[PDB]
């Protein structure tokens, strides 16, 4: 009865079902966990918000078209305005979190296409001016739940002030490496003939036990069309991709007044 | 405090003594053949048996 | 421990189908030859010794070339040629950097070695006595020299090495000195959070590891006073990571670097040479 | 003093030497280690991970995302679908795979190579595809009837999306060289329609598959070297 | 173990005839003196120690002479004098080669030693500071330098030795690096099979070991920038096979070599000096 | 350091010397040996 | 003499080195210690 | 008369022999972690218990 | 890990310690007096007794 | 020997007042 294709995930007051999964990935074979006393750093008693924040948040959906070049988000950035997770994040200097990432994309037995879904630690991307290096604004680096898109062209700006955004060039993974090698990162593929969802469980990954969430994204989430969407009755059709992410084993230190980042 | 260890074979032991008080001063770490490719090649939640269908 | 030996196997006619899988799962293909052909037994005595991280990184690699001179300097520009300072990094060169960047995080001790060379600037100004060099490591915060003979070179606390020209290349070990539990080769973030309505500039700020990294400064001088003959020197700096651990593998750099970041250059983003046809042996 | 005598090698700096040296920061207290996920111990662990072959790196597709997908259709042509030499370090398409990149830091390689193919047509598309590896020394195969005389697998498209073809280690030398070299040539990999891809109406008649390559557990490399894939101006 | 002692024997008058044999069998003559004369007992304490393979090959032999220079080069030809590359081989010289070629196959580790010498090119251009040399082993596939100061010399992975002029001759060991189970000194074959009706050239192809051998390249430079005085250098390369095994003995080379192959030269194929008569003591 | 004193011979290169030296290719995995017919151990075998 | 081979670092003066060296005043009889109040062992004692 | 002691850990023992007849010639003293901050931070005649009033 | 072995006699032991982790670095192999000239001087299928006729 | 570890503690509501002292004492 039980199947690699059928799964339920419950976190807090939220549940996901899928009937066309393809197993699930646990990044680097490690489930998330709380921070042990023998690896701890800040000494204040941490806040562990548990069910208030460790639950599925669904981002705004994006549309997959035959011409789409792909999508990216950063974490914890994409969830910074999500319910109590966002509040706990911004009221504290320090935070750590794992995640369950559930990417959703159904179609029909007559559609075709394949999405690579990658979780990338320290997903540093190229800037869009050749007058400077590492020249990206905080606002452009941290788009929140809307994330960003890849392009198949690189057109760096005439003036440095206009190029302070990522050059998200698809085939170089926005960072000067070949996209065909992205499979070294934890990943699944949503191949429409096979499955309609990808599930990745991510431990906290960093060179520190805990860090400043508002300064530093631990993971990138990349969705790249490896094989373009095609549908014979209408090649211009679009199908939604929906991203739903739950923080897990969240832990926060250094409580004070709320952080309100710059918006422009 | 001499350590006697096997050499890498050529076409059989060698001796090492550490002269310095900081381990950073030491020569290269001994060959570590540890590996676990599956954390990258098969990081799946549910066990996959090769001879079985990947999806059932 | 050795790489895998091959077992004796014949054929099959079976409901067991190891040739098929579903890589949508995130698993790579797993099948081996015995799964899909008839194989003989072959004992494999070969090992993966030379691809351990220690073996892969077990080389002293040149990471920069510094220049210093010794002559009677009468201008500010020429006075600044009597010593040099260099922010310690592995991004001046590409080879060691690319190898390290197979990984997101690392932890290692460092062997640093130096190769020091000289030439005469001219032949009509006599000769020069053998020179002694001082290479001083200035940790972040320690005062940096503004002249080759200022007080900083007394180096009461900073480590210095005095090297005599013609002697064996000097060498020292450095511990793992990171303020985190590993070095980060990539840092997807900033050094501070810019806040709502603050007057701090947001137009000329940077991104990533460059905003947070600081491994101090190497300062080099010729200790000797000037001879009539101007001598110009190069100091090549070599790094070997040892006692190495690394985490979180990455695709390697596929296109030229253009600086300390991950940025790429518009005229150099076409690494593949096109094949004539998909059927080209 | 103890009488001693210097031998050849004295005072040289060999960049692959392995000696002790004094520590510039004595009695330094290193930051305690913590567990970090994803520790790697051997470059061969990385070589066993599948990465995509840019199989369709033809003019107009090289250096775009379209270099990866291998064109398929329902026409059942007798022409090969793709053809590539087993030269995993030096081939124009294999050199930039993860395996290829690792191989270019070494001089010698040995072992079996795994090629895994993912069909990305619609669920309604069926087909049978022949994947072949022909060890070297004979006419390179350009027809199915020559290809099928070599090592091969017939892949039936279906619920299990992916098929693995092996290039088993079959070599005269114990290692091959990580360069283009006649003496250590590896042979020929080709692909043909065994039947054809068939679709019903209202279904795309052209589609793609993705090809991945990885090393098997019998695989190893030797003789560290600098790669020709990175450089800088001077 | 010693060479054979001689037993006390007298004469014989016997149907045992050890003096006769039949070498048509492929056996060499076997008889010893005690078989054909009256012998005293002589205890032989002498040994064959110095004719073991290790003893026969236990010498560092010069295998090539390389040249490099250091001066201000303003032409392409002169720029190419600032470094040198050499395909590693034992066929530039004749002595070690001939000894190795007593055998068809061998297996050994190598000790490589170098002797580096300089002279002034001229006396009216001042002097030159002591020079450091880099000798870089470039395995097949690694990028080869096109200039003395290009990026390849950073040598992150290739082994390099930096040698300071006047220091002891530098030296390193190399393992048995063959891709077969032994080195072949002779290879009766080709690198590929030419096939029926192929368009590949068959008129300018080669034969034997030259078609398959590649032990990489030695690249040498002077690391120093130019002095007013041009310095020219020679690097003599020495090889000693150690930990030696050999198989399948061969007649030794009887006439001069004329290249890397077994070919001989028409004016030099008469090694014997004719004797006056068959009866010449 | 341990007090030492260099003797005559120091730094010379005697071509019949027999010393150890550092390996340029550390932890290199040599090709496994196999049996080959016709192994020779001594030049005097050939002289016979 | 014992065959030896100099390594990189030879003859350098690293100011944080920690080697023995010959005493310029051999068999010198140091003044006996006496107890003095206020001995310090660690700079962190002063930081507290 | 070789002394074998623990090294300072890096990213485990070392050997020392004294070559000279004067202790002044010896290398650095071994790490001494002794401390008593209270002789400077709390040199009071009557014991002060933190949780108690300093003055009663 | 010192090896003590007999010297080659002159007109009686010596000591060796290997300093390097690769056997390729080692000094010369010890004298090997092995030999079997008959594989070259008498590689015949059927045994030939000297005192007997080579052909009977 | 290491620098001081930090113990797990919660809050208090107590006549024990370690936050107050009198540095006039010389402590
Ligand atoms: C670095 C350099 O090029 N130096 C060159 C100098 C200088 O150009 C002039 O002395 C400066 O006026 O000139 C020489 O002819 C000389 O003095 O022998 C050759 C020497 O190599
Ligand atoms: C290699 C060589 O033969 N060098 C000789 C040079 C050159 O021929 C000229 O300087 C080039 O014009 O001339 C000398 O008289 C000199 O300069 O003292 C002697 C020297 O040995
Ligand atoms: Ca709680
Ligand atoms: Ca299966
Ligand atoms: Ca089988
Ligand atoms: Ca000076
Ligand atoms: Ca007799
Ligand atoms: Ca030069
Ligand atoms: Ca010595
Ligand atoms: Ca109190
Ligand atoms: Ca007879
Ligand atoms: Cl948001
Ligand atoms: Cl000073
Ligand atoms: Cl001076
Ligand atoms: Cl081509
Ligand atoms: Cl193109
Ligand atoms: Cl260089
Ligand atoms: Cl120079
Ligand atoms: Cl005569
Ligand atoms: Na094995
Ligand atoms: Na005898």
């Amino acid at each position: 009865g039980y199947s690699d294709r059928v799964r339920q995930i419950t976190l807090g007051n939220s549940t996901i079902t899928t009937q066309e999964a393809a197993n699930a990935v646990v990044a680097y074979g490690e489930w998330p966990s709380y921070l042990d006393d023998k690896e701890a750093n800040p000494i204040d008693a941490p806040t562990e918000p548990d069910v208030s924040s460790n639950r599925f948040y669904t981002l705004d959906s994006v549309q997959w078209k035959s011409t789409s070049r792909g999508w990216w988000w950063k974490l914890p950035d994409a969830l910074k305005d999500m319910g109590m997770f966002g509040q706990n994040m911004y009221y504290h200097y320090l935070g750590r979190s794992g995640y369950t990432v559930h990417v959703q994309c159904n179609a029909s037995k007559f559609h075709q296409g394949a999405l690579g879904v990658f979780a990338i630690p320290e997903y540093v991307m190229a800037c869009n001016t050749e007058a400077k290096t590492s020249y990206v604004s905080y606002v452009n680096a941290n788009p929140g739940e809307k994330g960003g898109v890849f392009d198949n062209a690189y057109n760096p700006s005439a003036e440095a002030s206009e190029g302070r955004k990522f050059a998200a060039l698809d085939y170089l993974l926005g960072c000067g490496v070949l996209a065909g090698n992205a499979f070294v990162y934890p990943h699944q593929i949503i191949n429409l003939r096979t499955n309609n969802s990808a599930t990745l469980v991510l431990p906290y990954v960093n060179s520190l036990a805990i860090d400043c969430m508002a300064k530093h994204n631990n993971w990138g989430l990349v969705i790249l069309p490896l094989c373009k969407l095609d549908y014979a009755p209408n090649s211009s059709t679009e199908i939604p991709i929906t991203v739903t992410i739950a923080p897990m084993f969240t832990e926060f230190n250094g409580l004070r007044n709320i952080t309100v980042p710059a918006t422009q | 405090g001499a350590q006697v260890s096997s050499q890498k074979v050529g076409a059989v032991n060698y001796t090492t003594i550490n002269y310095y008080k900081d381990s950073a001063s030491n020569a290269a770490s001994k060959l570590d053949f540890s590996q676990d490719p599956s954390k990258f090649t098969e990081p799946v939640k549910d066990i996959m048996i090769k001879t079985a269908p990947a999806l059932n | 421990p050795t790489a895998q030996s091959t077992p004796l196997t014949s054929g099959v006619n079976s409901q067991e189908v190891p040739a098929l899988t579903a890589v949508e799962t995130g698993a790579s293909g797993q099948a081996v030859p015995s799964d899909v052909i008839e194989t003989r037994h072959v004992v494999n005595y070969k090992t993966r010794s030379e691809s351990t991280l220690e073996s892969f990184f077990g080389r002293s690699a040149c990471v920069t070339i510094l220049e210093v001179e010794n002559f009677n300097a009468t201008t500010d520009a020429d006075r600044k040629k009597q010593f040099t300072t260099w922010a310690i990094t592995y991004t001046d060169t590409v080879q060691l950097r690319r190898k390290l960047e197979f990984f997101t995080y690392s932890r290692f001790d460092l062997e640093m070695t130096f190769v020091i060379t000289e030439r005469y600037y001219a032949s009509n100004t006599g000769h020069a006595r053998n020179q002694v060099y001082q290479l001083m490591y200035i940790p972040p915060g320690a005062p940096r020299p503004t002249a080759w003979d200022d007080y900083t070179w007394q180096s009461s606390s900073n480590p210095s090495v005095f090297y005599t020209y013609g002697s064996a290349p000097p060498r020292m070990s450095i511990p793992y000195v990171g303020i985190a539990n590993a070095y980060s080769h990539f840092y997807d973030g900033f050094a501070r959070v810019p806040l709502k309505d603050e007057t701090v500039d947001s137009g000329d700020t940077y991104y990533g590891l460059v905003t947070i990294n600081d491994f101090g400064t190497l300062a080099v001088r010729v200790v000797n006073e000037y001879n009539p003959a101007r001598i110009t020197s190069k100091i090549r700096v070599y790094m070997k990571p040892k006692h190495v651990r690394c985490w979180c593998p990455r695709p390697p750099r596929a296109v030229p670097y253009r600086g300390e970041g991950v940025d790429f250059k518009q005229d150099s983003i076409t690494p593949l040479t096109a094949v004539e046809n998909i059927n080209t042996f | 003093g103890l009488p001693t005598m210097l031998t050849p090698g004295s005072s040289q700096f060999l960049t692959s030497d392995d000696f002790q040296s004094p520590c510039a920061l004595p009695n330094f207290d290193v930051t305690p280690p913590i567990h970090i996920p994803g520790e790697v111990f051997n470059m061969m662990e990385l070589a066993e991970i599948d990465s995509m072959i840019p199989m369709n790196s033809v003019t107009g597709k090289a250096n775009t995302m379209e270099m990866y997908p291998i064109p398929l259709d329902d026409k059942g042509s007798a022409t090969p679908i793709f053809s590539i030499s087993l030269s995993p370090a030096s081939d124009k398409r294999l050199q930039y795979t993860m395996l290829g990149e690792i191989l270019n830091y070494y001089t010698h390689w040995t072992g079996s190579l795994r090629f895994t193919f993912l069909f990305c047509g619609s669920m309604m598309a069926t087909g049978k595809i022949l994947l072949s590896y022909s060890p070297p020394g004979a006419k390179p195969p350009t027809t199915r009837k020559d290809a099928m005389l070599g090592t091969h697998i017939i892949w039936d498209l279906g619920l299990q999306s992916s098929c693995t073809m092996l290039a088993p280690w079959i070599s005269n030398t114990v290692y091959r060289r990580c360069i283009k070299d006649d003496f250590t040539e590896g042979g020929y990999i080709t692909c043909f329609y065994q039947t054809r891809i068939v679709v019903p109406s209202g279904t795309p008649t052209s589609m793609f598959m993705l090809a991945f390559v990885s090393a098997c557990p019998d695989f190893s490399v030797r003789l560290l070297r600098d790669t020709n894939h990175i450089s800088q101006r001077t």
